[PDB]
């Protein structure tokens, strides 16, 4: 029947479809992959500002997040989120950056509550490189730093960071591109 | 060390 040559296309197209996506996620992957980062330093880039800055105004994309970042070939899993408008007490007002400590797939062999040393910070552009940032020690009793159970844990850091002000008339933003710094310390640990 | 909303 031609009923066949019909569910024969079907199929086909279905399939076709699956291995888009199985393509698209493979971008994806590649991109992460190529960015990724083994000496607890993380660069995060964030292109369109402007765009990204507005989805945040507008509660379509309230945060962001970096790509992961490890401490070391086999050690924690951690990343960044930001919130371009602001969450908390610098909500509308500031910048928010976070840190975000992610279920490593060795967390098992891995210290726990997390206690490197965190510090995070915004890049300037202009040349006097006059580059915003804070540090801090990872509180122990914080439900941030606990050995994983989901995915992500509670992004601790600064709701205040940047006032939007600052950020938008300073040279921290060229060609509607901004940069993030973390800096986790790992020195301090028995490594591997 | 301050936490994000829940979100």
């Amino acid at each position: 029947n031609t009923g066949l040559l019909e569910s024969q296309l079907s199929r086909h197209d279905q399939m076709l479809s699956v291995h888009d996506i199985r393509l698209a996620d493979m971008d994806l992957r590649f991109q992460v992959l190529e960015t990724a980062s083994y000496n607890g330093v993380l660069i995060w880039k964030i292109r369109d500002y402007k765009r990204r800055k507005q989805e945040a105004v507008m509660g379509k994309t309230l945060s962001l997040y970096s790509q992961p970042f490890y401490t070391g070939y086999f050690g924690y899993k951690m990343c960044a989120r930001v919130y371009l408008n602001g969450d908390g007490m610098g909500k509308g007002t500031h910048l928010s950056l976070f840190f975000v400590i992610m279920r490593g797939e060795y967390d098992a062999l891995l210290p726990w509550p997390f206690k490197q040393k965190v510090t995070l910070m915004l890049m300037d552009q202009g040349s006097s490189r006059r580059h915003l940032g804070d540090a801090f020690k990872p509180d122990p009793n914080s439900s941030s730093f606990k050995k994983p159970t989901g995915e992500m844990n509670i992004a601790s850091g600064c709701p205040v960071f940047v006032a939007q002000t600052v950020l938008e008339n300073g040279t921290y933003i060229k060609d509607d591109t901004i940069f993030i710094k973390v800096i986790v310390d790992t020195s301090d640990l028995p490594d591997p | 060390p301050q936490q994000a909303t829940d979100d």
